[PDB]
């Protein structure tokens, strides 16, 4: 007739349906809490970055060589040297108050007709006088033309 | 190796499958059973408590995890004692 | 110094990094040296005064 | 006699099966199927090349080049058109890219079919042999039924 | 313009001499004189018309 | 006492013998020591044993030990593509080709 | 891929028990990265998130873990591939690489079953565990780190008895 | 008894064939099949 | 042949092809024109073959 | 006397092609510049 709505609303019947629900999803959230390591895999990665993802496949291949795996490493390291070469140009803080809110920044590449990136901080994970690392927000290309 | 320098997360850890270990399915009945035990108030029949006061005052123990009895004999256990109750 | 930073108050955080800037050099002899533990100590330049 | 030779007829015939199938499965992949997966990576590597190549045509395209009483003459839409022709060729370079990884695990299936016929000629193979020990047994309990 | 890890070249950039070669007083049809070197210590190019 | 051997595989260990291992396998004398030899340089290059002389394990051998002489197979191909280089000649790919 | 050495080494850049070597001198160090080096015991509480990767990433000693993990399963695999070859000479590659794992993983731990766990009620276990289950529930050791000790012990007692990979003698 | 032995012979390659062929089926796809499917996917992507 | 053709074409570009009193016209970038058609038509013959 | 020297060569064609090409000192003894000094030419893929 009328569960309690108080209880109800209480996380662990939030998460009812998709972990709570049923044993074994409740086991493995647990351990997945309690031992990351096991369902770590280096293959897939949440927040990869672009090149990251243009390693893998890349280097995922039926046959794999010291030459094939070193010219993948020197690409890669070609887009990480790109993008950490960059410089920025300017930036705009999200909220009134610099406390919290967001701030973007734009950089620009070494090169000639540039490419310009546009890059996302959190003010309110920061904290300490430390920015969080978890609140810097990787660059992301910006296609049209500037 | 591994101990010399992985251990001592815990002070006291527990075999894989145990009733003490916190990932056993006695750990996840008791956590189930503390929301499940306020979903309806005291007064309603739909009680928790009033519904199966026998679950209630189980005992947690490798024993209950595991012998594998028979569900029908544990139904006709509980219907039988309500009836020798009422 | 080529330091790029943003100040707040008394609070600087950095912005660009010159770790790539500096790794050409340990990648003129390659991934052994790419890898390596004094690759990860190049220095960065301080930020402000 | 004759049911022998028969029975050794058929373990010729496993065995040229089995030593074939583990021929294929040993030597998975010869000299010219790992040219075509060198070959079809390499063209997945030009990315970069064409990039720098359009947006150096880019920007050495927008200074004027007319000049006298009439001036200008430059291209304002070579941006847009270099960033247009990269994400043209990008579309491209994740096919080929692709397609290397498709033809890899066709060769990798092909090979694990490999081991489901190999494994089927050695036990067809190791069950003739006893099917020959059966029949020795009978053979010479004819021996002494003469 | 400069080679890249992977063996490619990046985009050429570009300088503006006009100034610097109208100083030199070039004969007609006369290349100038063009003196390029890296630095011990200090990174900067040395060009020199 | 100053090896503080327990157990019967803390024996194997010190005395890089299998004693629990079955009559069943046979194995050559001169195999076997070089399987003794081997488990002793693994134990010693994981400083799994207390101290190694560094100076010795700085030498090119130990350099090379993953690589090449952990496995009697591995440094015996290097031995003979050092000395018999045409065997391991293949036209077809070459270091350094254009 | 199968390719062991190429894969020992690429793993090796992150950690390598065997010790590094920096012209001609062994180094100090055991692992190659900073933040794993410098990160030697876990935090005084862990991040709750159900991304296992957010949460290493905040207590990077789990990456050691990984990098141990991954290392074991390299070592098990160049044995069974060593294993599944079953000449003499081979087997006895088989073994040393097992051992190579085995005194890596060192003393599997002693886990007593006598225990001060009391067989609660329901009840009262919840109640204890209302509070704001570690409180009454004890952690395990990780399942997969026993495993490694059971399939290596299962198989080097294959190695010992004359058996195949699978148990067949 | 013999015969036994020959039943038993072809027990075991019916065997290797039904775990391989279940290896094949819970395992359908692997991380090279799907990793093709994404970077195919991802060029339907850049037309907008 | 499609490398020298393409080449031909943009080493016969740089030319100025207006006079008078308005003067070049020349397509200074025909040379990474020309070098990017001629990358663009190396994958697809690495495909081909 | 030590050091690397690093060459750039142009090919015969009109939109000419530009390929560099470095060479080793310290190999070189003898009066001879060893044979495995050299390197091969590569192509520069930029304008030029």
């Amino acid at each position: 007739e009328n569960a309690n709505s108080g209880v109800i609303s209480r996380q662990f019947f939030i998460d009812w349906d998709k972990y709570n629900k049923r044993y074994s999803t409740w086991a493995g959230v647990s351990q997945l809490v309690y031992y990351p390591e096991n369902y770590i895999d280096p293959t897939m990665r949440i927040g990869q970055t672009k090149m990251m993802d243009a390693l893998l496949q890349s280097v995922s291949q039926s046959q794999l060589n010291a030459d094939t795996v070193e010219d993948a490493f020197m690409s890669y390291l070609t887009s990480f040297e790109q993008v950490a070469n960059l410089k920025v140009i300017s930036a705009y803080h999200d909220n009134i108050n610099n406390d919290q809110g967001l701030t973007y920044f734009i950089g620009l590449s070494e090169t000639d007709a540039g490419e310009y990136y546009w890059r996302s901080v959190d003010h309110s994970k920061f904290n300490d006088g430390k920015f969080a690392a978890n609140a810097w927000s990787e660059w992301h290309k910006i296609d049209c033309p500037i | 190796g591994y101990n010399n320098q992985f251990s001592g997360r815990a002070s006291q850890y527990v075999a894989p499958g145990t009733v003490s270990s916190m990932f056993s399915p006695a750990a996840y009945l008791t956590e189930l059973y503390r929301e499940a035990r306020n979903l309806h108030a005291s007064d309603s029949v739909y009680y928790l408590d009033t519904r199966r006061p026998d679950l209630k005052s189980m005992a947690l123990s490798q024993q209950n995890m595991d012998i594998e009895l028979s569900t029908l004999s544990l139904s006709n256990e509980l219907l039988l004692e309500s009836i020798k109750t009422e | 110094n080529g330091a790029q930073y943003m100040q707040w108050q008394s609070y600087r955080t950095r912005l660009n990094t010159l770790f790539a800037r500096q790794l050409v050099a340990r990648a003129t002899t390659g991934i052994d040296t790419i890898l390596s533990m004094e690759t990860q100590n190049i220095q960065e330049p301080q930020l402000g005064k | 006699d004759a049911e022998k030779t028969v029975l050794e007829k058929s373990k010729a015939g496993a065995q040229s099966r089995f030593d074939s199938y583990g021929k294929l499965y040993d030597e998975n992949i010869n000299a010219g199927e790992n040219q075509a997966m060198t070959l079809r990576a390499s063209a997945a590597g030009l990315t970069t090349a064409v990039q720098a190549s359009r947006l150096a045509g880019a920007a050495a395209d927008l200074v004027p080049n007319i000049f006298g009483f009439a001036g200008g003459g430059s291209r304002w839409g070579a941006i847009a058109e270099a960033t247009g022709y990269v994400m043209e060729f990008s579309a491209n370079v994740m096919n080929t890219e692709a397609d290397k990884i498709s033809q890899s695990e066709t060769y990798r299936r092909r090979r694990q079919e490999w081991e489901i016929q190999r494994n089927n000629a050695e036990a067809e193979l190791k069950q003739i042999d006893a099917q020959l020990k059966s029949l020795a047994v009978r053979r010479e309990a004819a021996v002494l039924q003469k | 313009a400069h080679i890249r890890y992977d063996g490619t070249w990046n985009t050429p950039i570009t300088f503006d001499v006009n100034k610097k070669i109208s100083e030199l007083k070039l004969e007609k049809n006369r290349a100038p004189g063009l003196y390029c070197a890296g630095y011990q210590g200090e990174d900067t190019l040395l060009v020199m018309f | 006492a100053a090896a503080a051997i327990k157990s019967r595989d803390d024996l194997y260990q010190y005395l890089l013998i299998d004693n629990q291992v079955s009559a069943a396998i046979k194995t050559t004398r001169i195999a076997e020591a070089i399987a003794s030899i081997q488990l002793y340089v693994n134990r010693a290059l994981e400083n799994v044993e207390e101290n190694a002389n560094s100076g010795v394990i700085s030498r090119q051998f130990f350099i090379d030990w993953d690589k090449y002489n952990k496995r009697y197979s591995t440094w015996a191909g290097v031995s003979q593509l050092v000395y018999y280089p045409e065997n391991y000649i293949d036209p077809t790919m070459r270091i350094g080709q254009t | 891929e199968q390719n062991f050495d190429e894969a020992n080494r690429w793993l090796k850049y992150v950690w390598s028990p065997s010790g590094y070597i920096v012209h001609g001198q062994i180094q100090n160090y055991q692992w190659n990265v900073r933040p794993l080096l410098e990160d030697t015991s876990w935090n005084s509480d862990p991040l709750d998130s159900v991304d296992p990767d957010a949460v290493a990433q905040h207590d990077p000693m789990h990456y050691k873990v990984s990098t141990f993990m991954r290392t074991l399963d390299l070592l098990i695999a160049r044995g069974d591939h060593a294993y599944r070859q079953l000449e003499r000479d081979t087997l006895n590659e088989a073994k040393m690489w097992y051992m190579q794992a085995l005194h890596l993983l060192g003393d599997k731990p002693y886990l007593p079953l006598s225990t001060t766990w009391s067989d609660p009620r329901l009840d009262r276990a919840a109640d204890i565990t209302t509070q704001n289950l570690t409180d009454l529930f004890l952690p395990q050791i990780n399942e997969v780190m026993m495993n490694y000790w059971q399939t290596l012990a299962q198989r080097v007692y294959n190695l010992r008895h004359n058996l195949s990979i699978d148990g067949q003698p």
